[PDB]
């Protein structure tokens, strides 16, 4: 039969991230210096 | 300079020969 | 087509391009020059292209000059265990000795068959392609600061008035046309109403930054031996004016010379004079003041 | 020995920072990144006294 | 003198060209 | 003196022609 | 220089010999 389209409704949302995944650099920018705060020693002994 | 002049004359003579059998 | 430009803080990308291009340019220029400083009584009688030698020496490969048919072609040469034979890699084609080679250093003074190896530096600790990377970034950001300083050192005279056609006729017919004696209304209309944006917090800052660029060039320079030293001896400006500490710049110049000392070992063998001198000459006026022999008039003019 | 102490102690504390002062989480960090150490002139800021000797 | 050296150089070149023409 | 130069010039001429067909 | 020239000639002669028996 032509059943089990659960492998198939993923398709318009699996090409989508492949489209917007690697074609970014004409559309966005690389600025603004986001800070990253990552886990000092107190979280290590946590 | 004289030697150079002689060489030039020899070259011109050769060129002249290379154009006519006479 | 595709076009949508950023802003006119494009300059804040042009500024960092000037810094980046300056580091790349100054780095590879400085090693574009550095394999020619010595040149050592240039081609007295000896068939060596010394430019090709010095370029080989600054990639630290130990070249070996010997005999080929009695005329000293270069070859490559990669407690004391002596080297004798032609075991090493040989760059020329058919001019190989095919016979008894030796190193001519300590077997005797001036006797053994010639193949002498010349080090770049006698004892090797760090490559100077790292020191040239060490200062050129520091130099790069001071060139950044000079370029950023003179790019914002530009000045406008701001007129300040309620807008539409009161003060425009003023500046047109009476400032840029140069006119003195402009008459105005009593409504405070120049009681510090026109103002100047100046950057006199920038131009005293400018000269000191150029001196920092300058002495940082000199502090890279005396490291790698390239020096203004001998003329500084005869000019009497010896210390604390040229802030260089002369005993350190005559120190680092000398290590490269006694690295190329085995060319004297070779020079003693075949009976000729080769001294590794240190080039500091630039001509048409120095060659004129050192001779003032009238044949040197017909040479130049 | 103790005058060499005083010279070494004097040049060990002769080092200099430019303190930024703002309420913390991601207001002034983007400022110094894209406009001070990248060398940029003409940085634009809010009127909230944000460099009035801040 | 130097003209004699030039005359020696030219006959050597003519002999080389003649050996270039005829196989021996 | 002149010969010393022409003799040097012709030996290089022989050497740069021998290497055109050499085993070297 | 003359000695060097002589040496070069000897080497070339040897090379020539090493290619033909004639």
């Amino acid at each position: 039969e032509n059943d089990f389209k659960y492998f198939d409704d993923i398709r318009p949302f699996l090409d989508e991230i492949y489209k917007t995944r690697e074609r970014y650099t004409p559309f966005y920018d690389d600025r603004a210096d986001y800070n990253t705060n990552s886990k000092s020693y107190y979280d290590y002994i946590s | 300079v004289v030697l150079e002049q002689r060489i030039a004359s020899l070259e011109q003579q050769v060129t002249t020969f290379l154009s006519s059998q006479m | 087509r595709g076009l949508n430009v950023e802003l006119s803080k494009e300059i804040s990308k042009r500024v960092v391009e000037h810094r980046n291009r300056f580091k790349r340019l100054m780095f590879n220029r400085y090693l574009e020059f550095l394999p020619l400083l010595i040149n050592y009584t240039n081609r007295d009688t000896v068939g060596i292209d010394f430019i090709q030698l010095e370029s080989a020496l600054r990639q630290n490969i130990n070249v070996v000059v010997g005999e080929a048919r009695n005329k000293q072609i270069m070859i490559l040469g990669y407690q004391k265990r002596l080297t004798k034979e032609d075991i090493y890699f040989i760059v020329p084609d058919y001019l190989i000795p095919d016979d008894c080679l030796q190193i001519h250093k300590l077997y005797d003074n001036c006797m053994s068959g010639n193949f002498v190896v010349m080090q770049n530096k006698p004892i090797q600790y760090n490559s100077d392609i790292e020191i040239i990377e060490h200062y050129t970034d520091e130099l790069a950001e001071v060139a950044l600061s000079r370029f950023s300083l003179i790019m914002q050192a530009k000045f406008s005279k701001i007129f300040k008035s309620e807008i539409n056609d009161e003060s425009i006729n003023q500046l047109v017919s009476e400032i840029y046309n140069g006119a003195p004696f402009v008459k105005m209304s009593p409504m405070f209309n120049a009681d510090d109403d026109i103002i100047d944006l100046t950057s006199n917090s920038v131009i005293p800052a400018l000269t000191e930054m150029k001196r920092e660029y300058q002495n940082k060039i000199s502090e890279l320079s005396n490291y790698l031996g390239i020096n203004s030293l001998a003329v500084d001896k005869e000019s009497g400006v010896s210390d604390e004016e040229a802030k260089s500490n002369r005993g350190f710049t005559t120190s680092n110049s000398n290590i490269y010379l006694k690295g190329r000392e085995p060319i004297t070992f070779l020079s003693k063998r075949y009976g000729l004079d080769i001294k590794p001198y240190y080039d500091d000459e630039t001509t048409s006026k120095i060659s004129m003041v050192d001779t003032l022999k009238d044949e040197s008039s017909d040479i130049n003019g």
